[PDB]
């Protein structure tokens, strides 16, 4: 939910693409949560070992 | 709601003119004398030459009731269409036609060219940055189609 | 072994797993099944994006 007055005032001053960041940051959390959710679920549902 | 008010002591004082029926254009050039006041009084302040004139209809009828606003069709090509005519002065006179007052503005508009651009009110739109279809439209339409009713809303 | 680092760790550990040569034999089954599908959109009333 980006604004439309953004994308434009971030092309001009940035040169950066307003969109593709955000779709870059979104892209990027769903598959670091996806991946946060996994190595969370071998450390919950490891054995404690040493024991 | 910019431009310094211009009060002299004789006449304008209340802060504006009042132009009468009585006695011919000497109403209307009365205000003719008010406008070229009012061009060397941006020469002293703001050194500009003072390039144009706005007044409201009413205002602009009672100067060129003055006569000295020339019009006439040889000269249509300095004035760009949009000028009401040229002050005997030199300078065009743009009919306002809308706001609620009855004024008459002088003011300047000068580009020396290159980077120096001086005139009142600088505008300068802001699409840069923009993907335009042509530069001139200063903002770019959009299309919606409102999910509920599937038809159409259309904003720039 | 083939010793991945957990960037975000609280204390500290090691958690020593398995991972057999088949895709099935894994002991936790990351399974996908659709890939960040983008979605576009606009806000019908003031024309302002989403995504």
């Amino acid at each position: 939910a980006y604004s439309i007055e953004l994308t434009q005032d971030l092309r001009a001053v940035h040169g950066m693409d307003a969109d593709a960041e955000l779709s870059g940051i979104l892209a990027t959390e769903i598959m670091l949560e996806i991946n946060r959710e996994v190595v969370d679920w071998i450390n919950y549902s490891a054995q404690v070992g040493k024991s | 709601t910019v431009s310094k008010r211009y009060k002299v002591t004789g006449i304008t004082d209340s802060g504006f003119i009042d132009l009468s029926y009585a006695s011919a254009p000497e109403a209307g050039r009365s205000l003719y004398r008010m406008v070229c006041e009012m061009v060397s009084h941006i020469q002293k302040e703001s050194t500009y030459t003072a390039t144009f004139c706005v007044a409201s209809a009413r205002a602009a009828a009672i100067l060129a009731a003055s006569g000295w606003l020339k019009h006439k069709p040889e000269d249509d090509k300095y004035l760009s269409q949009n000028a009401y005519g040229f002050l005997a002065n030199g300078l065009p006179l743009y009919c306002d036609t809308n706001s609620p007052l009855d004024y008459v503005i002088v003011g300047v508009v000068e580009n020396i060219g290159e980077k120096e651009i001086v005139g009142s009110i600088f505008y300068a739109p802001y699409t840069e940055g923009l993907d335009l279809d042509d530069p001139e439209h200063v903002g770019a339409f959009k299309v919606v189609v409102d999910p509920e009713s599937l038809q159409p809303s259309i904003g720039l | 072994y083939r010793v991945y680092i957990d960037q975000y760790a609280k204390q500290d550990y090691f958690t020593v797993g398995y991972k057999g040569p088949n895709e099935m034999d894994a002991g936790i089954y990351y399974a996908p099944y659709v890939a960040l599908t983008p979605l576009r959109g606009s806000d019908p009333k003031n024309f302002q994006p989403v995504m």
